[PDB]
């Protein structure tokens, strides 16, 4: 049920998504070990993910949450990096996409910093890097991130290092 | 998959040491996220 629609680089929607991607890069405490050493990206393509069933699944849940939280879904746009991006765009997020050993328990993790999600594209801790060169800092291989609509509802605040 | 803390729909991980880090978030139901954009990119080697 999923189709992917390419956005033109001239499209304001392309430009606003690119700007979120580039503007939320930061340096990481690992010196680049997981995600590589970089200050910016070369954006090759931005596609809209269209799936009616998955969208209706999302909006159904969004309304449940909203109704439990004074009509406030607390919806954000956040990044997700994963080896499973292909399954996600076809079948949706589920328990198979959870970070079992995450610091806030087994759930599905999202970041405001695109460079944080970049650390997970090749797996936890960057895995062994790109499949072709086994380089976590590969400047050649094409990477993919998701920019996702996420319903937070009432969110439990955890202060953390 | 774990459950949200009772009375909550997600967890927010607020950075408490690295002043430049933005927040990270966790949901415990896959139906609470929709993958709206697929971005294909390369990281760029600093000059
Ligand atoms: C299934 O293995 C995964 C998949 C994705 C992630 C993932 C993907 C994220 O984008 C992410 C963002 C902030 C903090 C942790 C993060 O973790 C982790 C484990
Ligand atoms: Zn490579």
């Amino acid at each position: 049920g999923t189709i992917l629609i390419d956005l033109s680089p001239d499209d304001k929607e392309f430009q606003s998504v690119e700007e979120e991607m580039q503007s939320t890069v930061r340096e990481h405490r690992d010196g680049g070990h997981a995600g590589g050493i970089f200050n910016r990206y070369n954006i090759l393509k931005i596609q809209k993910v269209c799936n009616k069933k998955l969208w209706e699944r999302y909006t159904h849940r969004r309304k449940e949450v909203s109704e439990e939280n004074h009509n406030h879904a607390n919806e954000r746009m956040l990044f997700h990096g994963s080896p499973f991006v292909n399954a996600i765009i076809h079948k949706g997020f589920d328990e198979r996409h959870a970070y079992i050993g995450g610091m806030f328990g087994a759930g599905i993790y999202f970041a405001e910093n695109s460079s944080k999600s970049n650390q997970y594209v090749y797996g936890i801790g960057g895995g062994t890097g790109c499949p072709v060169h086994k380089d976590r800092s590969c400047y050649i291989c094409h990477r993919q991130l998701l920019f996702c609509r996420v319903t937070l509802g009432k969110s439990f605040l955890q202060f953390s290092a | 998959m774990a459950h949200s803390p009772p009375g909550h729909h997600s967890v927010t991980g607020r950075p408490s040491v690295n002043g430049l880090a933005l927040a990270e978030y966790v949901i415990y139901r896959g139906e609470q996220a929709y993958p709206e954009y697929l971005i294909t990119y390369q990281i760029m080697r600093p000059e």
